[PDB]
């Protein structure tokens, strides 16, 4: 007796993108000392995905441990040009075609970016950096993730298993 | 697989230095050039965390001396911006691209001046590093080192252009 609602698309909608954006950015603030306290990323990841990209981006930040965090300080950015920055930084790192690797790097300096920008007092940029991050993967880099196997495929890649 | 395990091994004896154990490995048959997950060769880990022993014997085993991981680092990458002068020093001796691009069109010079290597700057200086190489930045090994409070370092390069 309760009837489906057989809804409109509603283009701008991303969920599962924005929980995984947020957990990992709010995982890798609180890592670095930048954020504290409640909030997305805090705590242990509660999905499969989330633990599998914290595992993905703490992993590759070892071996490449300066390489984002110092193109994030080198970066001059604004808030008005944040996005244009962002954006240009991003296209490079996916020069050559898009591939899990580039994803988790691409991961890793959006973290970097949004870090970078709360030292910088710009901690406004952080929700909007997410944003950038959500529209460029769920734009520019949907087909290939989707033609890969999806985050599932991810999951099973790069997270630590059932049993965890 | 037997000669992948064998490559595995490899990578990670050079990577915590230990020297006897990466002897073994190779004539076990481990390719000297095996790489892992991040494009990382042995040379490159045992460049990056100072094992200068291991360095030369991989050399001398056939090494690629100029391999380019993920972030488009090279070995010389690594020693330069860790500070290993004598690493930098063997690598350049076996034909190292003292000039090699990484990630952002980063240089070993970029990275020894914004590090504070002031032997390493000289050296790769002596193997004919570009002073003028700029960074997708835009900046020059002397930028980094000004950016960087590195004033004598910043000194040589102006002298040196």
């Amino acid at each position: 007796h309760h009837h489906h609602h057989h809804g409109s698309a509603t283009p701008a909608s991303a969920p599962d993108t924005r929980a995984l954006v947020a957990d990992f950015v709010g995982y890798k603030l609180r890592q670095k000392g930048y954020v504290c306290g409640a909030g997305p990323g805090e705590g242990p990841a509660a999905d499969p995905l989330h633990q599998a990209m914290r595992a993905a981006g703490d992993e590759f930040e070892t071996r490449f441990r300066r390489t984002f965090s110092d193109l994030a300080a080198q970066l001059h950015v604004t808030p008005g040009s944040a996005q244009q920055r962002f954006t240009q930084v991003s296209d490079e790192l996916f020069q050559g075609g898009p591939n899990w690797g580039r994803l988790v790097a691409f991961f890793v300096f959006g973290a970097a970016l949004c870090a970078e920008s709360v030292n910088k007092e710009m901690e406004v940029l952080v929700g909007q950096v997410q944003e950038w991050m959500v529209a460029y993967l769920e734009t520019r880099l949907a087909d290939w993730i989707h033609s890969s196997g999806g985050w599932a495929e991810f999951t099973a890649l790069y997270g630590d298993g059932a049993l965890e | 697989h037997h000669g992948s395990d064998l490559g595995k091994k490899l990578l990670e004896a050079a990577n915590v230095g230990q020297h006897d154990e990466v002897r073994i490995l190779m004539a076990n048959g481990a390719d000297v050039n095996a790489a892992d997950k991040y494009g990382d060769t042995p040379l490159h880990l045992a460049a990056m965390n100072g094992h200068l022993e291991i360095v030369e014997v991989l050399l001398k085993t056939g090494a690629d001396v100029n391999a380019v991981d993920f972030m488009g680092r090279t070995p010389l990458h690594l020693a330069a911006d860790n500070g290993h002068l004598e690493i930098v020093e063997v690598l350049l001796k076996h034909g190292a691209d003292v000039n090699a691009q990484a990630f952002w069109g980063k240089t070993p010079l970029h990275l020894a001046a914004q590090q504070g290597h002031l032997e390493i700057v000289e050296v790769l200086l002596k193997h004919g590093a570009d002073v003028n190489a700029q960074d997708k930045f835009g900046k020059t090994p002397f930028d980094l080192a000004i950016d960087n409070g590195n004033e004598d370092i910043a000194e040589v390069l102006q002298k040196a252009a």
